[PDB]
C-alpha cells in the first residue's frame, strides 16, 4: 500500500506520499525512489532529529530554543529532517515548528519532512500531519520497533553514499529506541550532537560524555566509560529511564562512545547564545568524512565565518577558482560579504 | 517576571479575574494610575475595583471613542 | 523644521482620510455624487493566526 495522505484540514494545502516498506529490501531502491519518483532534490544536509515520543517532558526556554535553531538551519540549509512517524513526542513540535514556520513566508520554502516509522503503530500512534513523506516498514504484528531504527540507519547510509551528502544525529529527551537509533546510526557513521541538560536519556549521554572521558587503551585509542563514575552512571541508566533489561542499553551507551570524532554533546546552559547549526556544523567538521565543499556551503547557509577560517581553510587543504566557484556565487548572491 | 514566564509558568493558568483585580488594587501610589481609578471609583461610589473602573479609565484614557474589552466580554465582568 | 519632513508624513494620513471618503464623482457634480449616495480590512481567523504568528516572530 503506497500513495499520499490528504490530511483533513490539520494546517497546510500539500499532501504527504506514503510508502510500506519490509526490511529486505535494500535502501539504494529506497534512495533512488525518493530522488527520481517522487522528485527530491540532493540537499546540502540531512538532520535526524530522535527523542521520546509518548513519555516526552520539554522545558519552554529549551523547547522554544532547540526549535528556533533547527528552524533556521533547516530554512537556511534546505535540509531533509528524518524523525519518526508519531503525532506526540519530539515529532510533534518539531512539526508544530514546521507548521508555524513553513506558513507565510516565500513561495520557495518548504522543508522536506521524511518520517521513517512502523507500520505496526499506524492506525500505537497515528501519523503526525505535517511531515511530508512517510517510511511505514514492517515485518511481524504490530509492537515492532526496531525494524524503525534498521532502516533509519540504512537509508541515512545510503543518503551519505550519493562522502557526498553530510547526515546529522539531534538527539534530545528520549528513550530506549532513541540511544538505539544514536547506536545504530553511529555504526552508519552519522555523527550526532546530544542536548545535554534536556531531558532523561541526553543527559545520561553527556554525563558519559564530559565527566567520564578517559584513553586508556591502544587500537586507534577509543573512549570509555570510567571505572570511577560507572556506579553512578548505572544507576542513572537503570532509573532514570528503562527498567528492566538495562544491561543492553549500558553496554550499547558504553559503546557509543567508541569513537571520539562521532559523538558531540552541547548542552544548554553551557552556551544558550550558541546556535544548534554551529554544533551541527562542528559535528560534522569533527567527524572528518564530508567534502570540503559540503562543509564550505554549510558554513555558507549558517554565516559561520570564523570556523570557515579555522577548519575549512586550512593551510593542507589548497582552493582553486571552481572548487570555490558556486560557493562564491551563493555568497554573493546572499549578501555574505566576509566569506 | 521574565524568570518565572520562561521556566515554568504561563500567564494564560495564572492570571484570573481576581487576581487581576487585586493586581490593580494593590498599584503603589505615586503612580498616575492610582488617582485615575480612584477619581472613575468617586464617580461611581464604588469602594472595590473590578475592570470596568480600569476599562472605562482606559477608554478615557485612549480617547477617539476607544471601547476597552472588559466592558463587553463576558470574562472580566 | 527639524522633524518637517515626519510632520508631512503624518498629516499625509490626514489627507488621505479626508479624501478617501469623498464621493466617487465628477468635481463639479459631486452633489449629485451625494444624491447617489442618498438613493481597514477584516481576514479569516486562520489568516488571523497565520497574521499573529509572522508579526510575533517578527517582533522576536
Ligand atoms: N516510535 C514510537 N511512536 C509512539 N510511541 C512509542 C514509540 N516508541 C516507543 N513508544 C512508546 O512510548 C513508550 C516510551 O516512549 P519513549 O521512551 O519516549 O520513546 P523512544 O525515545 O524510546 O523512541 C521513539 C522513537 O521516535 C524517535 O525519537 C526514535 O526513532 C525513536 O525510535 C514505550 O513504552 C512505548 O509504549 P506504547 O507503544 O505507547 O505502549
Amino acid at each position: 500500500a503506497y500513495g499520499e495522505i490528504d490530511f483533513e484540514g490539520y494546517g497546510g494545502q500539500k499532501r504527504a506520499p506514503y510508502l510500506r516498506m519490509s526490511h529486505d529490501t535494500d535502501a539504494n531502491l529506497v534512495i533512488t525512489l525518493m530522488l527520481k519518483r517522487w522528485n527530491l532534490e540532493i540537499p546540502n544536509l540531512v538532520i535526524s532529529v530522535t527523542g521520546g515520543a509518548k513519555s516526552f517532558v520539554l522545558k519552554p526556554r529549551l523547547r522554544e530554543m532547540f526549535r528556533r535553531g533547527l528552524i533556521k538551519a533547516a530554512k537556511t540549509t534546505g535540509a531533509w529532517i528524518i524523525t519518526g512517524g508519531t503525532n506526540t513526542g519530539v515529532m510533534k513540535h518539531v512539526g508544530e515548528a514546521v507548521k508555524e514556520q513553513q506558513l507565510m513566508f516565500g513561495s520557495d520554502t518548504q522543508v522536506n519532512v521524511i518520517g521513517i516509522a512502523t507500520w505496526g503503530i499506524v492506525d500505537g500512534a497515528m501519523l503526525d500531519p505535517n511531515h511530508s513523506h512517510f517510511f511505514l516498514v514492517d515485518d511481524g504484528t504490530e509492537g515492532k520497533y526496531g525494524v524503525e531504527i534498521g532502516m533509519r540507519s540504512r537509508i541515512e547510509e545510503a543518503i551519505m553514499k550519493v562522502i557526498g551528502v553530510p547526515v546529522v544525529l539531534l538527539v534530545l529527551e528520549g528513550g530506549p529506541n532513541t540511544v538505539a537509533t544514536m547506536y545504530e546510526l553511529i555504526k552508519k557513521k552519522v555523527p550526532a550532537v546530544v542536548i545535554d541538560g534536556s531531558g532523561r536519556a541526553a543527559s545520561v549521554v553527556g554525563f558519559a560524555y564530559n565527566h567520564t572521558i578517559k584513553r586508556n587503551v591502544d587500537g586507534q585509542t577509543i573512549n570509555v566509560i570510567d571505572p570511577q563514575y560507572e556506579d553512578e552512571v548505572r544507576a542513572k541508566v537503570v532509573e532514570v529511564f528503562g527498567a528492566k533489561g538495562a544491561d543492553k542499553t549500558y553496554s550499547m551507551i558504553k559503546d557509543v562512545l567508541e569513537d571520539e570524532k562521532m559523538i558531540s554533546v552541547y548542552s544548554l546552559d553551557g552556551e544558550i547564545s550558541q546556535d544548534i547549526d554551529l554544533a551541527i556544523l562542528k559535528a560534522l567538521l569533527k567527524a572528518n568524512r564530508s567534502s570540503p565543499v559540503a562543509q564550505l556551503n554549510l558554513a555558507l547557509a549558517w554565516n559561520r565565518i570564523d570556523l570557515a577560517k579555522s577548519d575549512i581553510f586550512t593551510e593542507e587543504q589548497q582552493w582553486t577558482t571552481e572548487t570555490l566557484s558556486a560557493a562564491m556565487l551563493t555568497a554573493l548572491l546572499d549578501d555574505k560579504a566576509e566569506f | 517576571a521574565e524568570l518565572f514566564l520562561q521556566n515554568g509558568l504561563s500567564m494564560r493558568e495564572f492570571l484570573s479575574l481576581d487576581i487581576l483585580c487585586k493586581l490593580y488594587a494593590e498599584v503603589p501610589g505615586n503612580t498616575t494610575i492610582k488617582p485615575l481609578l480612584q477619581k472613575e471609583m468617586g464617580k461611581r461610589q464604588v469602594k472595590t475595583i473590578d475592570m470596568d473602573v480600569v476599562g472605562e479609565v482606559i477608554e478615557e484614557l485612549m480617547g477617539d471613542m476607544f471601547e476597552s474589552y472588559y466592558r463587553k466580554d463576558g470574562h472580566y465582568f | 523644521q527639524e522633524d518637517s519632513d515626519k510632520v508631512w508624513k503624518f498629516q499625509r494620513y490626514d489627507l488621505v482620510q479626508e479624501y478617501h471618503s469623498r464621493p466617487v464623482f465628477a468635481p463639479p457634480l459631486v452633489l449629485l455624487g451625494h444624491i447617489l449616495i442618498f438613493i481597514k480590512i477584516g481576514l479569516s481567523p486562520a489568516e488571523m493566526e497565520q497574521m499573529d504568528n509572522w508579526e510575533f516572530q517578527a517582533a522576536e
